[PDB]
Formats: C-alpha cells, structure tokens, sequence
C-alpha cells in the first residue's frame, strides 16, 4: 500500500496518493483540485485539527506532521 | 436534511467506477486513467419527482486497497458492480465482490446492478447474454452503459436508490 492524505472537502473526501513525504502541499491540492473541481475560484488547505488557517503550501507534507486536510474556497469556510 | 443514500461503485480496475461517477455528479467524462484509492461525492439529484442527496463511494478496483472493502461493503446501501465489456477478467471478478458482501452483510440481499461500461466500444468480449445470465443468477438488474455517451448512467444509479425506496 502506498502512503496517501485524505482531503476533505465540500461535497465528499479524497484519498491523494503521495509518494514520500517530500511532496509539496501546493501539489496535494492541485490533485484535489483537479480530481473534485475539474477545470478561478481559488483554493487553500488547512490541517484538520486547526481550522481556519491556511497551510504554507511551499512546505511539505512532512513539515505539517499531518495526514488529514480540509479543501475549502478561499472565500469560504469549513 | 433530506434523504441519503450511499451508493458504492466496485469492480476491477480501470473498468471505468471513476469514468461513471464523475459522468453523474458532474456531466463530465474524465479520459485519463488515475488509478482510485477511495473518493466519495455528494449531490442533490431528483428520481421519480423526488428528491433525495446521492453519496457516492468511488472506491479502487487495484488489489494492493482490498483491505478498504470491508469497511466500506458494510455500510453501503447499495452497490454498482461493474466490469468492462471489452475485459473478461473484469467480469470473472464480479462473483469476488458479491462475496466479500456476503461476509459482512450475512447476505446478498442488498440492492445491487450488474453494470457492463464502455459500451460505445466496438470489439466487446463479454457477451451480453452471459451479462444477462449472470445478473439473473444474481437476481439482480444488468444495464449496460457508457461513461464516454452517458447512455445508462442515470439508469445504472437511479435503480439502486429505486430498490432502497422499494425495500
Ligand atoms: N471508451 C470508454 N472509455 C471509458 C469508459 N469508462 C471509462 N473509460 C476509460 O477507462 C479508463 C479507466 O477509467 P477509470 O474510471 O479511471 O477506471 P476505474 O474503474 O475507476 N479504475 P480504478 O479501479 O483503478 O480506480 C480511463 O481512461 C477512462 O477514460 C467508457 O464508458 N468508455
Ligand atoms: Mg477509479
């Protein structure tokens, strides 16, 4: 079995594969993005145990020492 | 608020699960194969002048995530169980599907479409009287679709949430 985060989101979840925990979380969300929106309405991720905040997605998955997430719109809230 | 139904879609890999529920949710066909781990999506449809809030568990046909289906055959109210017309191994699996949900529900009787997808294809290798014949064994309905033209789509996921309705 392969490592993978869950994304949470508006209508449902996503289980994002991830090869290591170097990734990126800006390419998480471009994955989320991609596979629950299609194809600008712009997005962030937040841990799910702190609401509200924005996660630096320069940094990495390892960085964040979490593997659940909210995707939620910018002008929105979770 | 309304009622909700939660519809899982199962079957091999690549035999279009993702193809069909992003077809219904969102009227869109999605040509790149992602293999699925597990997705859900939630949308408010009406069936019969009804409405009702579909919840759909795609989940992955690649072996190294069976150990996810027990969790998600038990609670699943319904199930699709696809295979590709133009992929005989992916109808030989079907029978495997119908018995982890045995384990876990101590029966079949769950509502339960036997889908042949990718029927826009020309060359097919399952015939459609084995489809038929295997769906009747089952006691279930066989509807043929195609994520690609949408042709049985709706039909495929509206008979599930008419055979909860109808319990
Ligand atoms: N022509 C045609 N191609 C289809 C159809 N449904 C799916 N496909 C194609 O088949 C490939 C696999 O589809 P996908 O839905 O990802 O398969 P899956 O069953 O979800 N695979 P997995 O179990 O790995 O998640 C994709 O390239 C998709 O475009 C269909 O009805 N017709
Ligand atoms: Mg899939």
């Amino acid at each position: 079995e392969s490592l993978f985060v869950r994304i949470n989101a508006a209508h449902g979840f996503s289980l994002i594969q991830v090869d290591n925990t170097k990734v990126t979380m800006k390419e998480i969300l471009l994955k989320a993005v991609k596979r629950r929106k299609g194809s600008g309405p712009q997005y962030r991720l937040e841990k799910q145990s702190e609401p509200n905040v924005a996660v630096d997605l320069d940094s990495t998955l390892e960085s964040q020492s979490a593997w659940e997430f909210c995707l939620v719109r910018e002008n929105s809230s979770r | 608020s309304m009622t909700e139904y939660k519809l899982v879609v199962v079957g091999a890999g690549g035999v279009g699960k993702s193809a069909l529920t992003i077809q219904l949710i969102q009227n869109h066909f999605v040509d790149e194969y992602d293999p699925t781990i597990e997705d859900s999506y939630r949308k408010q449809v009406v069936i019969d002048g009804e409405t009702c809030l579909l919840d759909i568990l795609d989940t992955a046909g690649l072996e190294e995530y069976s150990a996810m289906r027990d969790q998600y055959m038990r609670t699943g109210e319904g199930f699709l169980c696809v295979f590709a017309i133009n992929n005989t191994k992916s109808f030989e699996d079907i029978h495997q599907y119908r018995e982890q949900i045995k384990r876990v529900k101590d029966s079949d009787d769950v509502p339960m479409v036997l889908v042949g997808n990718k029927c826009d294809l020309a060359a097919r290798t399952v015939e459609s009287r084995q489809a038929q014949d295997l769906a009747r064994s089952y006691g279930i309905p066989y509807i043929e679709t195609s994520a690609k033209t949408r042709q049985g789509v709706e039909d495929a996921f509206y008979t599930l949430v008419r055979e909860i309705r109808q319990h």
